[PDB]
RNA sequence: CGUGAGGGAAAGGUGAAAAGAACCCCGGGAGGGGAGUGAAAUAGAGCCUGAAACCGUGGGCUUACAAGCAGUCACGGCCCC
RNA sequence: GAAUGCCGGCAUGAGUAACGAUAAAGAGGGUGAGAAUCCCUCUCGCCGUAAGCCCAAGGGUUCCUACGCAAUGGUCGUCAG
RNA sequence: CGAUGUCGGCUCGUCGCAUCCUGGGGCUGAAGAAGGUCCCAAGGGUUGGGCUGUUCGCCCAUUAAAGCGGCACGCGAGCUGGGUUCAGAACGUCGUGAGACAGUUCGGUCUCUAUCCGCCACGGGCGCAGGAGGCUUGAGGGGGGCUCUUCCUAGUACGAGAGGACCGGAAGGGACGCACCUCUGGUUUCCCAGCUGUCCCUCCAGGGGCAUAAGCUGGGUAGCCAUGUGCGGAAGGGAUAACCGCUGAAAGCAUCUAAGCGGGAAGCCCGCCCCAAGAUGAGGCCUCCCACGGCAGCCGGUAAGGACCCGGGAAGACCACCCGGUGGAUGGGCCGGGGGUGUAAGCGCCGCGAGGCGUUGAGCCGACCGGUCCCAAUCGUCCGAGGUCU
């Protein structure tokens, strides 16, 4: 179970057997293990893997400390590929070949405080016909005095996005080694420039 | 709409409660390094003038 | 089921 | 949302809102020095730092771009003739922005001052 | 990291610089490679392109003729391995970017609003002269 | 993108004219029909002493959409017009011509004497 | 208040005596601090007494794993006499 | 101790709705204890079969000037009916 | 009865199962395919139209199916107001009359401000016996849970013929969901151009205001988007339901059962995605600071750190979060590119002239990808462990 950090850098389309192939890429390698999390010591299996060089000026004690236990340089972030035991002291994007499946995880685009329409996909009120300022409202959110309260998880407003989101499933379309790229075939979460984490798929 | 109103009167005990966040945080303020007086961050001193180590303004 | 509205509506 | 959106509306329609940064230009152009609040005077120095620039190219091109917003011909006049000429070796930035220790009375407002740099 | 070069970087495999300059009003035969049964083969397309989309390796363009008494477009991109040639027919003169009203207009009416752009053609028969 | 309601030219001899959809037929609740689907229409005008008369109940195949259609090979195109040809339930033209250019698409979904019928595939 | 006939309020108390607070101080003023008057000035004119609701300041006990007509009975902790 | 009682006082909702046409503002100078709000200049916008002007009702000193800002002004006020 | 607003629609659901569909079964007057009938099963699904205020119902066209009921005949401090209960008017009918009618007809004021509980979101506080910066385990929750067609097996089994499989294997759709913006397609309030009337600068030329809170028109970047794109439902493991057995007494036979063991569902548990240690049962790992002064406590100075302040941000109502603060590319300028618009002004030439041609893909030019210390994040301040007890 193969796991590596990376930046989603943007969208294009490429051509691929008269075929045109809608591809996300991603700066995934080169990610440097600065912890490995054992049943002995830590109670599951897991390796924390750092990336991004980070300016050492930044980097307070607490931290110098713990990159220096792994003789690695100063990363901006680190985050963990669960059941993933890497053989080297580094992971790049050769963990990955042209046809295999993976999925993403990313943070997906805040829409603050969204309306119920957005957030829900709620079908809201007429907008002739007599309707009465509530063209977009939600309607009833419950009953009477039975059972006289609204259930929790009840679809309302509120904020949306910004939130954790992983697509399953998608092809790798290509791999450049080089200039640590991957392209993925379709749509990933979260702005261009926003962190994701590129993991084997769990499909079948 | 049906004219919504208040149930109870608010206790002064509840009153108060809601209240618990209303307190003022004082102004914050650093030295000036010209004449010493007290005055806000990133602002000219309105006292000498002075901002980036240089006369800026008449006071 | 039409019965027999047992209010009238509101006046002013 | 607001995502990736460059420009604040100050609560003013798009004619009223060019007709702020138009007067401001004219009066920052006039005096060398305004004070105004914080956030007009941020988005006062692009809007005049793109008319000085151009009163650098000196063309009568330039002149006939930068009257569409100045009106005043004495003030271009003088905008291209003494102003202009001190900013010659100055890539950009020809603007800047300092805000005020105190507040205005009538609406705790924050001030600042916008000027044309040396 | 710079993320243009970086999708630019990608993009430079597939892009493509046999194809000849063109402009919204000129008409063009576009050689499309077409798959039908069991076989592909070259069916041409030609008429007015009346819009040119601009994204780098992205551009597309729109072409449009008459097909027995029934009008067609068609979206082609400007890097598309499907494109064999392109053939510049005639070049005219738009004042305009996007030429959608020419939908609307009889054959008359766009032969008098599409005239014949003489500066880049007498300009074509400046090259076309081999050395 | 054709829906219930929407008027459909017909482009057959038939001696229909123009056909109104009434239900696409692809599964339990289609919400368009686009190019090489077959749908339920009503004759709103037809030519006198045809196959098929004002008010009959027929099926037709679309064979050309107003709204653009989209091909793998990243390239779409475009008609004039809404367009269908009639058909009887073994998916064969009622008609003995067809007019106007079709879509290459009805090749591919299994409406090969159409296409043959047709002046023009794109 | 009502066109009008007509309707129709609220509002008493410094001190024995103004002796009603000169002057100085902060303040634009209002207000206040001293000084002075008086038996008394939380009798200072917004003046006898000055209850209650209501608002505040300071002190003691107490409260952020807890289910309530708010008390009551028991024990214990802390503070006070 | 209750009469949706009567008269008064003070709470709650609450620092909440609102601050009365979406014709629109910006700077500089002046005044002053205090200025987004008063004066002056320049720029900008709105009315113009009026949002201009002149009568008649009705109102009754609101007119002009000087000195003022406790209250009135839905904010502020050095300004003002 | 000092008020519990009354049909139907819309919206939003949630439950029941006496199950319409899909899954699993036994019997069949079950050849096959398709039906009938009963049993198990509430996980999901359960379409668009015409008539009428209608619920209901009839009808059209489809479908896997077009399920029935509860929730104050769910839902008017959520909307509607067609029906029915006001005042107007008329028809039929009844009444001498005023008027009346589970008869009809046309018309007819639906109340900005949410205190408490509840619900969706987001913080402040304290706690988590040293104080801190990271990274995590997942107790427990939530989300999801659909299905069809065609093809291969195979025109095989079965059947006189028509017709037509079980099992296993492929491909392709409908609807729903999450994310996305490369393409397609929108918007893009001033990014560009054209145009009319009027006033103005400055007379021509060139321009500005106004005609909307864009005067009108043609286009249109980033962003936000769906009609556009990707992906999801599973797989798989476990335990079961009806149901079918293995072995087997009581009961020399028989019996799925009384001892024991199998097989068996879209359902149940795990698995997938998301939340989550206020999980006060307050978990775990890595790293950093330390025995500071005066009198489990009080005051004070620090450490590791943190906050304040500032430049900002596909983060955002405030707050929170994330980045940066001269040790700097954080925003604004400037430069390069992209991108839109579509050949600026000026001059020259041709036409009497409106104009035309050239200079010229020119000029202008928001957000996009970058570069550059030109302007601004100056200077600082305040919090902040001495580690209870067996
Ligand atoms: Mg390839
Ligand atoms: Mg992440
Ligand atoms: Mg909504
Ligand atoms: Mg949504
Ligand atoms: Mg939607
Ligand atoms: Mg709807
Ligand atoms: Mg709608
Ligand atoms: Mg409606
Ligand atoms: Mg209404
Ligand atoms: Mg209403
Ligand atoms: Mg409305
Ligand atoms: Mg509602
Ligand atoms: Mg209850
Ligand atoms: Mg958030
Ligand atoms: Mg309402
Ligand atoms: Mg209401
Ligand atoms: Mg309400
Ligand atoms: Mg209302
Ligand atoms: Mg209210
Ligand atoms: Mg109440
Ligand atoms: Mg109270
Ligand atoms: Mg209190
Ligand atoms: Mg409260
Ligand atoms: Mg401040
Ligand atoms: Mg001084
Ligand atoms: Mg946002
Ligand atoms: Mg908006
Ligand atoms: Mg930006
Ligand atoms: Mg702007
Ligand atoms: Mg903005
Ligand atoms: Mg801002
Ligand atoms: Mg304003
Ligand atoms: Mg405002
Ligand atoms: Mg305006
Ligand atoms: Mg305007
Ligand atoms: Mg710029
Ligand atoms: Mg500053
Ligand atoms: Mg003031
Ligand atoms: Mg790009
Ligand atoms: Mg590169
Ligand atoms: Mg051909
Ligand atoms: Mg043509
Ligand atoms: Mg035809
Ligand atoms: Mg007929
Ligand atoms: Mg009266
Ligand atoms: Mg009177
Ligand atoms: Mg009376
Ligand atoms: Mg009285
Ligand atoms: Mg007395
Ligand atoms: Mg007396
Ligand atoms: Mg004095
Ligand atoms: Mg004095
Ligand atoms: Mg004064
Ligand atoms: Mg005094
Ligand atoms: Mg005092
Ligand atoms: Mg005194
Ligand atoms: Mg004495
Ligand atoms: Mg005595
Ligand atoms: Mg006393
Ligand atoms: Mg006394
Ligand atoms: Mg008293
Ligand atoms: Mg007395
Ligand atoms: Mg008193
Ligand atoms: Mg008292
Ligand atoms: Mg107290
Ligand atoms: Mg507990
Ligand atoms: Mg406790
Ligand atoms: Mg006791
Ligand atoms: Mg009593
Ligand atoms: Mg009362
Ligand atoms: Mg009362
Ligand atoms: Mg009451
Ligand atoms: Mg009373
Ligand atoms: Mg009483
Ligand atoms: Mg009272
Ligand atoms: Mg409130
Ligand atoms: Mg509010
Ligand atoms: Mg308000
Ligand atoms: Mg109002
Ligand atoms: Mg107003
Ligand atoms: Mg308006
Ligand atoms: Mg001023
Ligand atoms: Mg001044
Ligand atoms: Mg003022
Ligand atoms: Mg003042
Ligand atoms: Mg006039
Ligand atoms: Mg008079
Ligand atoms: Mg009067
Ligand atoms: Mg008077
Ligand atoms: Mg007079
Ligand atoms: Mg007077
Ligand atoms: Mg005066
Ligand atoms: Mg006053
Ligand atoms: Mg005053
Ligand atoms: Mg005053
Ligand atoms: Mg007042
Ligand atoms: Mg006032
Ligand atoms: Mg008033
Ligand atoms: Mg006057
Ligand atoms: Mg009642
Ligand atoms: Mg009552
Ligand atoms: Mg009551
Ligand atoms: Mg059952
Ligand atoms: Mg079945
Ligand atoms: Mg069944
Ligand atoms: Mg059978
Ligand atoms: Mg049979
Ligand atoms: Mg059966
Ligand atoms: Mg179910
Ligand atoms: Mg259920
Ligand atoms: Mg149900
Ligand atoms: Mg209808
Ligand atoms: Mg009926
Ligand atoms: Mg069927
Ligand atoms: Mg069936
Ligand atoms: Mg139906
Ligand atoms: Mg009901
Ligand atoms: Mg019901
Ligand atoms: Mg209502
Ligand atoms: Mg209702
Ligand atoms: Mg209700
Ligand atoms: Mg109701
Ligand atoms: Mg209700
Ligand atoms: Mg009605
Ligand atoms: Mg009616
Ligand atoms: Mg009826
Ligand atoms: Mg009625
Ligand atoms: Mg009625
Ligand atoms: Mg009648
Ligand atoms: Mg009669
Ligand atoms: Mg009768
Ligand atoms: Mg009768
Ligand atoms: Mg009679
Ligand atoms: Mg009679
Ligand atoms: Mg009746
Ligand atoms: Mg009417
Ligand atoms: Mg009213
Ligand atoms: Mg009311
Ligand atoms: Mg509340
Ligand atoms: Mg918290
Ligand atoms: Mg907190
Ligand atoms: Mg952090
Ligand atoms: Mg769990
Ligand atoms: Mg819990
Ligand atoms: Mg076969
Ligand atoms: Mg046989
Ligand atoms: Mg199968
Ligand atoms: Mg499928
Ligand atoms: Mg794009
Ligand atoms: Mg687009
Ligand atoms: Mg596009
Ligand atoms: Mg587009
Ligand atoms: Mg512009
Ligand atoms: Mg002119
Ligand atoms: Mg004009
Ligand atoms: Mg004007
Ligand atoms: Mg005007
Ligand atoms: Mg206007
Ligand atoms: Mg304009
Ligand atoms: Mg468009
Ligand atoms: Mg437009
Ligand atoms: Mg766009
Ligand atoms: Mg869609
Ligand atoms: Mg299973
Ligand atoms: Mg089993
Ligand atoms: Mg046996
Ligand atoms: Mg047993
Ligand atoms: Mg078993
Ligand atoms: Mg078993
Ligand atoms: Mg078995
Ligand atoms: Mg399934
Ligand atoms: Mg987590
Ligand atoms: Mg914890
Ligand atoms: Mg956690
Ligand atoms: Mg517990
Ligand atoms: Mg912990
Ligand atoms: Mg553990
Ligand atoms: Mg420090
Ligand atoms: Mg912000
Ligand atoms: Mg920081
Ligand atoms: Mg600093
Ligand atoms: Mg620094
Ligand atoms: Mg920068
Ligand atoms: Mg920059
Ligand atoms: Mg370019
Ligand atoms: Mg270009
Ligand atoms: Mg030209
Ligand atoms: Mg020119
Ligand atoms: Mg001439
Ligand atoms: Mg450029
Ligand atoms: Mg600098
Ligand atoms: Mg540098
Ligand atoms: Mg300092
Ligand atoms: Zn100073």
């Amino acid at each position: 179970m193969k796991g590596i950090l990376g930046v989603k850098v943007g969208m294009t389309r490429i051509f691929r057997d008269d075929r045109a192939v809608p591809v996300t890429v991603i700066l995934a390698g080169p990610c440097p293990v600065v912890q490995r999390r054992t049943p002995e010591k830590d109670g599951y299996t897991a390796v924390q893997l750092g990336f991004l060089p980070q300016n050492p000026k930044r980097v307070n004690r607490p931290l110098k400390g713990h990159f220096a236990k792994a003789g690695v340089e100063p990363v901006r972030i680190l985050r963990e590929i669960r059941d993933f035991n890497p053989e080297g002291d580094t992971v790049t994007v050769e963990i990955f070949k042209p046809g295999e499946r993976v999925d993403v995880t990313g943070t997906s685009k805040g829409r603050g405080f969204a309306g119920v329409m957005k957030r829900w996909n709620f079908a809201g009120g007429p907008d002739s016909h007599g309707a009465h300022k509530i063209h977009r409202h939600p309607g009833s959110i419950g009953n009477r005095k039975t059972p006289g309260r609204v259930y929790k998880g009840k679809k309302m407003a509120g904020h949306y996005g910004a939130e954790r989101v992983t697509v399953m499933n998608l092809e790798v379309v290509d791999v450049i080694p080089e200039e640590n790229l991957l392209l993925v075939k379709g749509a990933v979460p979260g702005p261009n420039g926003g962190l994701v984490i590129v993991r084997e798929t769990k499909k079948a | 709409a049906k004219h919504p109103v208040p149930k109870k009167k608010t206790s002064k005990a509840r009153r108060d409660a809601r209240r618990s966040h209303h307190a003022l945080t004082p102004p914050t303020l650093v030295p000036c390094p010209e004449c010493k007086a007290m005055k806000p961050p990133h602002t000219v001193c309105p006292e000498c003038g002075y901002y980036a180590g240089r006369k800026v303004l008449e006071v | 089921v039409d019965k027999p509205p047992y209010l009238p509506r509101p006046r002013p | 949302m607001r995502h990736l959106k460059s420009g604040r509306k100050l609560n003013r329609h798009s004619s009223h809102r060019l007709a702020l940064y138009r007067n401001q230009a004219k009066s920052l152009l006039t005096h060398g020095r305004i004070t105004t609040t914080v956030p007009k005077a941020k988005e006062l120095r692009g809007f005049v730092d793109h008319l000085i620039h151009l009163a650098k190219r000196g063309d009568l091109h330039a002149r006939r771009l930068v009257l569409r917003d100045l009106q005043d011909v004495k003030l271009v006049r003088k905008l291209f003739d003494e102003i202009a000429p001190r900013y010659r070796d100055r890539q950009g930035g020809y603007t800047r922005v300092l805000k005020l220790a105190e507040r205005r009375r009538g609406d705790g407002a924050p001030l600042a001052l916008v000027e044309l740099v040396e | 990291m710079n993320r243009g070069a970086l999708i630019k970087l990608v993009e430079s495999r597939y892009v493509r610089t046999d194809l000849p300059e063109f402009r919204p009003g000129d008409t063009v035969r576009v050689s499309y490679k077409v798959k039908e049964g069991n076989r592909t083969r070259i069916q041409d397309f030609e008429g007015i392109v009346i819009r040119i989309r601009r994204n780098g390796f992205n551009t597309t363009f729109t072409v449009r003729k008459v097909s027995y008494g029934v009008g067609v477009e068609r979206i082609f991109p400007l890097h598309s391995p499907l494109i064999q040639k392109i053939d510049i027919v005639q070049r005219g003169r738009a004042r305009r970017a996007k030429l959608y009203f020419i939908r609307n207009l009889s054959d008359r009416e766009i032969r008098r609003k599409l005239r014949a752009d003489r500066k880049r053609i007498d300009q074509d028969r400046a090259a076309e002269r081999a050395a | 993108m054709i829906q219930p309601q929407t008027y459909l030219e017909v482009a057959d001899n038939t001696g229909a004219r123009k056909i109104m959809c009434i239900r696409v037929l692809k599964g339990s609740n289609a919400k368009y029909a686009t190019v090489g689907d077959v749908i339920v229409a009503s004759v709103k005008e037809a030519i006198p002493r045809g196959a098929v008369k004002e008010g009959d109940v027929v099926k037709a195949v679309v064979v050309r959409t107003k709204k653009e259609i989209k091909r793998p090979d990243g390239s779409a195109i475009r008609f004039d017009d809404n367009a269908a040809v009639i058909i009887n339930n073994q998916l064969e033209p009622r008609g003995t011509r067809v007019f106007g250019p079709v879509a290459r698409e009805l090749r591919e979904k299994g409406f090969m004497k159409i296409v043959s019928l047709a002046p023009e595939v794109l």
